[PDB]
């Protein structure tokens, strides 16, 4: 006397409180630590609560082999007595036909998509919906967790960035659209992240950072060209070409705009990150503290260069996280 | 005058709706101060319920259908079209994946090249109409494998 | 009407040589020409979207010559093509060509064969026709129509539509002639004037498919109201409108995922209103439980509903699973013929024994398969009527009454019950036996059949049982007088072994092994294997005894010193009492009562619209025939027959063929029944190959039987619910629309009327079951909706197994 007729993510809500908004309001995206509200909607109306409270319990996993070992998958039931710092589910209001429940996530969470199942006493599994998580540079007890709202909106909820590019002395400010809110940019860094298969790693921010830089420095380098070409409409069409081959390539004399890609991809999972640039930085010494320059009579220079060059300016994409594997004040940029 | 499926069908809901349905609102005007018809599609990135036009559904594709009186427009008739375009199935999945005209108007060719037109033929109207069943299958036989 | 002939140009395949062939024509209705070279058959004609859309653009800018001044082919083509010039449809350096494609040989389709069969072509600038370039698109036409003349009025003038294909075109072009007089024309071998041509040229360009074009303009001079616009029309601007009000009467049909019969005629109103519109501008004018009433009326619509089909219920029986299903179903009514002719002639001292059992199902079976509306049905003893019977030979035996002289006037009263039913109706009252009491009754009946089953073995264990020592020398004529070792046990190892290998191939059938073919053979055979394997085995067990299967010497009574095969009416030795005479109605109103409630809730089982039973099913006639069968018999000492639910049962199952878990269909036929008749009846005659079949595989094919007729049972289905956790319920409309508890409650309800059912089948009232299994349905349609809502009988008790 259980049946549940459907369930209502109130993914327009819940994406305002998450800070999800511009992702979607149809498809919920929720950030790890933070309660996300459901409504659940019986065909019958129910006649005493606590034994139907009894009765329940809901199931989240993520990935394909979602196992308990791996914190892919949580089973929880719904009461007051559920732990707020885990998986946890309460019944905040309700009437006859519907609960109104409270779910939240562990600060720790395995990142991803996931499945939301109920499960009803002598009955089998039902799938209640999907849903996204993400980190949540909002919660205290993330490891993204950053100090100032003004910071927040500025390295994760901003779409409209500046790569600065030119000399030291001619700075030139280049607008650059990021898109991490664009439909399939989640989707596409969670299938690049679905090539690392230490999926129990996915709550680190420091590991998913590591594999999404790592996995993408070998996309540029598969993909750039040697050398319109340089126009550029951010980083979500270059995301797009080097992840499914289709679209305008870009060239190596904008090889500089890996950065701002990384960029896109961690703002997207939840990761607050920036676009850096240095101006003649000496790239390619293997950390020797010396460049060699050599010009012929004239003052010019023959060859295409040395492998150790000072470049006029480079790129660099830094992200924001604590550093728990570290020694003591790393923690930041 | 009265158009004719009114005065064919009418002289004398959410149930039937599938779960995950979308809507079409097909917009249906005629202005005089437009020099030619214009056809506006709008297919919105996500399905949105609009404020202005409540529906059973959400609404993800538009038609705007708008211009003056001219020699064989009936607008409520080019609404039907289009609404019936938007009902058939290969036309609904090419609009879902279009990402430009031209592949909208490749579907609505191959919608109107599967298309069966029946002229005016005294025979009586049951065989006349039951006679389109076998072309029918014929024709589609392709087009939905 | 007239007459009008679409030729396009093409190639032959011999010489190569470019040519005029016939393509289509229509007299009203259009006949295509195949590739074989014969004419497809006759149909409306449909247009295609493009067709239509391209013939108005070449016919705004077209050419027409209307009274013109010639008589012959070259002299329209010469003025067509001077008009052609003139209105700069094409370069006069064109001219040469057009005229010289014109003017070739129009090959009619009389030559066809005599060719090398004609393929598409494009009039070239050096005259050559090349290949054409557009991807080609067979006729659909042709693939439709063509895979497989009298009526042109005397006054009639033809028009002839020519299409071609010349790549020296900028543009599609039109020309129309309407000839001053009707003339004769070379290109048309038919003695009809031809009065309009259509000329349709123009080079390979998109969304033109000049077959196509060259109909859309042939079907619209094939339209009266243009036809008379033509005939009267003075400029190009009268075609065009009559033109406009073609495609404004036109009605264009969009593809989709779903074609119906239902939703085409819906367009009903706008086919009819676009003709009253064409033609309201032209001068012309548009061209089986049903209470009747009526005496017999059942009987007769049974007669009508069945009879059709008369033909296929022959031919459909020419398969395998027939034949296996023959097999089946001779053993399954031949054993219980043999116990059953048995136990009467036991117990009313063989005036009614096996012999006349046998001859009587025999009979009956073949009238009944020949005559039946029902033939799936199988007609034989069943246990109430040895209840019965056993009845009246007491109480014959108390009064000094002649057994076989009474139940003489049974029948004579018997047919005059069943024919007064039938002539009001009376069969119609079977629409108040829901599913509630069919399912009570089978799954009874069912239980019955596994019970007596296994008494069986019981008593075979009884008669032999196991004992440490035994007597070596014991008679075995007629029976053994002893009990004998190693045949309990041998009798339990063939009847499990029968059981087994039968669940086994059944299994077989529905498995993913061997070729499909063979695979579903042998799976339709598993009964005769099952059967054939253990009378092998237990024919190799030469010492062991194992009771056989027994039949009488010959076709004689089977006490000849009581009566012969007629019977007195008024008295075999004594003089019948008068009052007797009157007085069989009682016991004959039980009989009837008995034969129609088995008769007409087995036609209700195995005519269940799930079943797939497309064929009707005739509840007036089968009652009749059965019953007048039961009552003619009598008069020459021979049993009364019913249709048995549980070989009725089986023999329905036989011939249903499985799809890829769903019934696809059934073999409804009558050689099957007749077949199983017809050897029932020479059972006497095959005595030496019925003579080593054990009847302990005879059991083990019983007991497959009893469990294989559970299977449409939704009461089974409902019962074993009782054991499984409301989460493994399947989901069909009775679990999910109803609390599983008041399902539950529902079960257990018919579990309590199975019970007293059961109850009263032990008891020496056990002729009372038809009235009691009757109290069932004023239970259905007034208790139970005292305490269960609509929907939830709806969903629990379904005609069609529909969610209401």
């Amino acid at each position: 006397a259980l049946g549940i007729k459907s369930c209502d993510f109130q993914a327009a809500r819940n994406n305002e409180e998450h800070h999800t908004k511009a992702l979607s309001s149809r498809r919920l995206f929720v950030r790890r630590g933070q309660p996300f509200t459901i409504i659940l909607y019986f065909r019958a109306p129910v006649r005493a609560f606590l034994p139907a409270l009894k009765k329940v319990a809901l199931t989240a996993q993520t990935g394909e082999q979602p196992s308990k070992i791996n914190r892919t998958q949580a089973t929880f039931p719904i009461s007051s007595l559920g732990d707020r710092k885990w998986w946890s589910a309460v019944v905040e209001e309700r009437d006859a036909q519907s609960w109104t429940i409270s779910v939240t996530t562990p600060a720790d969470a395995v990142i991803g998509h996931y499945s939301l199942l109920l499960q009803v006493s002598g009955r089998k599994q039902l799938l209640l919906g999907q849903f996204t998580l993400l980190f949540n540079p909002w919660n205290r007890e993330d490891a993204v967790f950053l100090k100032n709202e003004a910071q927040r909106m500025e390295y994760l909820l901003n779409q409209n960035g500046l790569i600065y590019l030119g000399t030291a002395d001619c700075i030139q400010a280049e607008s650059w659209d990021f898109g991490q809110f664009e439909g399939d940019v989640i989707d596409l860094s969670l299938r690049l992240l679905s090539k690392d298969k230490q999926v129990e790693k996915w709550s680190q921010p420091v590991h998913v950072a590591r594999v999404l830089g790592a996995l993408l420095h070998f996309l540029k380098e598969q993909r750039v060209l040697p050398t319109l070409l340089n126009k550029r409409r951010g980083s979500v069409p270059i995301l797009r070409q080097w992840l499914t081959g289709r679209g305008r390539p870009v060239y190596d004399g904008q090889a500089w705009v890996l950065a701002a890609v990384a960029c896109t991809v961690l703002r997207c999972l939840g990761i607050p990150a920036r676009v850096v640039t240095t101006f003649a930085s000496a790239q390619g010494t293997g950390g020797r503290l010396l460049i060699d320059e050599y010009y012929n009579e004239e003052g010019l220079q023959n060859g295409e260069g040395q492998r150790g060059r000072i470049w006029i300016f480079q790129t660099s994409t830094e992200c924001w996280m604590t550093r728990p594997a570290l020694p003591q004040g790393y923690d930041g940029w | 005058h009265s158009s004719l499926e009114t005065q064919l069908f009418c002289e004398q809901i959410l149930e039937k709706i599938p779960p995950d349905s979308e809507a079409t609102l097909v917009l249906v005007g005629r202005a005089d101060f437009l020099e030619q018809p214009v056809l506006g599609f709008v297919r919105l990135q996500e399905a949105a319920e609009l404020e202005a036009v409540e529906l059973p559904v959400p609404i993800r594709f538009l038609f705007v259908l708008l211009g003056p009186e001219a020699p064989h427009i009936d607008y409520t008739q080019l609404g039907r079209a289009a609404a019936t375009l938007m009902s058939e199935r290969v036309f609904r999945i090419d609009a879902y994946m279009a990402q430009s005209r031209g592949e909208l108007l490749h579907s609505l060719e191959g919608f109107l090249d599967c298309s069966l037109v029946l002229p005016p033929t005294d025979a009586p109207s049951e065989q006349a109409l039951l006679s389109l069943v076998p072309v029918q299958r014929e024709l589609l036989r392709r087009r939905y494998q | 009407k007239v007459y009008v002939e679409l030729q396009e140009l093409v190639m032959d395949e011999k010489n190569q040589e470019l040519r005029w062939m016939e393509a289509a024509r229509w007299v009203q209705l259009e006949e295509n020409l195949g590739e074989n070279g014969a004419w497809g058959r006759p149909h409306l004609s449909h247009l295609t979207f493009w067709s239509l859309l391209e013939l108005r653009r070449v016919f705004t800018k077209g050419t027409v010559l209307l009274d013109l001044q010639e008589t012959s082919l070259a002299g329209v083509a010469n003025q067509l093509l001077d008009r052609f010039i003139f209105e700069d449809q094409i370069r006069p350096q064109d001219r040469e060509e057009l005229l010289r494609a014109l003017l070739l040989k129009h090959s009619h389709a009389g030559e066809l064969e005599a060719l090398g069969g004609v393929k598409p072509a494009v009039l070239t600038r050096s005259g050559d026709p090349s290949q054409p370039l557009l991807p080609q698109h067979s006729s659909l036409e042709t693939q439709l129509f063509c895979e497989q003349l009298e009526k042109i009025p005397p006054d009639s003038e033809a028009t002839l539509v020519l299409v071609g294909r010349a790549d020296f075109l900028e543009q599609p072009v039109l020309g129309f002639v309407r000839l001053q007089e009707a003339a004769e024309l070379e290109a048309v071998e038919l003695p009809v004037p031809i009065r309009f041509l259509f000329v349709l040229l123009g080079p390979e360009a998109p969304h033109i498919d000049y077959t196509q074009l060259g109909r859309a303009a042939a079907t619209l001079m094939s339209e009266r109201v243009f036809r008379i616009d033509a005939y009267m029309a003075q400029s190009r601007g009268e075609l065009l409108h009559s033109l406009e009000g073609f495609l404004d009467c036109s009605l264009v049909l969009p593809p989709t995922d779903a074609p119906s019969e239902q939703a085409l005629l819906s367009l009903v109103p706008v086919q009819r209103e676009l003709l009253r519109r064409r033609y309201q501008s032209s001068p012309a004018k548009p061209d089986p439980l049903q209470q009747t009433g009526q005496l017999f009326g059942g009987l007769v619509r049974d007669i009508r509903r069945r009879y059709p089909y008369y033909l296929s219920d022959i031919t459909d029986a020419f398969s395998p699973q027939v034949l296996a299903a023959v097999i089946f179903i001779y053993f399954a009514a031949l054993s219980p013929a043999i116990t059953f002719g048995g136990l009467l002639g036991e117990k009313t001292r063989n005036q009614m024994g096996v012999s006349e059992l046998l001859i009587s199902t025999a009979v009956q079976g073949i009238l009944f398969a020949l005559l039946g509306a029902q033939p799936l049905l199988v007609v034989g003893f069943s246990g109430p009527l040895l209840v019965f019977e056993e009845a009246f030979f007491s109480f014959c035996e108390t009064n000094g009454l002649e057994y076989i002289v009474g139940r003489v006037w049974i029948g004579f009263w018997l047919i005059l019950l069943v024919v007064l039913v039938v002539a009001f109706e009376g069969s119609f009252l079977v629409r108040f036996i829901s599913r509630y009491t069919q399912e009570i009754f089978s799954f009874l009946i069912s239980l019955i059949f596994i019970y007596e089953t296994f008494s069986k073995l019981i008593k075979i264990f009884q008669d032999h049982p196991l004992q440490k020592t035994y007597n070596y020398n014991v008679l075995m004529v007629p029976k053994p007088q002893g009990p004998l070792p190693n045949t309990a046990l041998l009798s339990l190892v063939l009847m499990a072994g029968t059981f087994f290998f039968a669940m086994m191939l059944r299994k077989f059938k529905n498995s993913s092994y061997f070729p499909g073919k063979l695979r579903r053979v042998i799976g339709d055979f598993g009964v005769p294997i099952s059967i054939l394997i253990m009378v092998l085995v237990d024919f190799f067990i030469q010492d062991t005894y194992t009771q056989k299967l027994s039949v009488p010497d010959g076709f004689k009574v089977s006490n000849s010193s009581a009566r012969g095969w007629v019977i007195h009416p008024l008295g075999l030795r004594s003089e019948f009492p008068i009052w007797m005479m009157f007085a069989s109605a009682l016991p004959a109103l039980l009989v009837f009562i008995l034969i129609f409630l088995e008769s007409q809730i087995t036609t209700l089982i195995v005519s269940k619209p799930e079943r797939k039973m497309v064929k009707g099913s005739g509840f007036h006639l089968d009652l009749l025939l059965v019953v007048g069968m039961g009552g003619v018999a009598a008069l020459f000492g021979m049993p009364w027959l019913s249709a048995t639910t549980v070989r009725s049962v089986t023999h329905a199952n036989a011939l249903t063929v499985m799809g890829k878990a769903q019934i696809q269909e059934v073999k409804e036929q009558r050689i099957s029944g007749l077949l199983v008749a017809v050897l029932v009846g020479l059972s006497i005659l095959m005595e030496p190959i019925l003579s080593r079949i054990p009847l302990a595989v005879l059991f083990g094919i019983f007991l497959y039987m009893g469990v294989t007729s559970l299977s449409g049972i939704q009461l089974f289905d409902r019962i074993l619910l009782l054991f499984k956790p409301p989460k493994y319920h399947p989901d069909v409309p009775y679990v999910k629309r109803v609390k599983t508890w008041r399902m539950h409650l529902f079960t257990g309800i018919q579990i309590i009327c199975l019970a007293v059912l059961w109850v009263v089948k032990s008891t020496p009232a056990s002729l009372a079951l038809p009235f009691v299994l009757i109290l069932t349905v004023p239970l259905r349609r007034v208790l139970l909706p005292l305490i269960f809502r609509n929907v939830e009988l709806q969903c629990l008790d379904a005609d069609d197994a529909k969610a209401t």
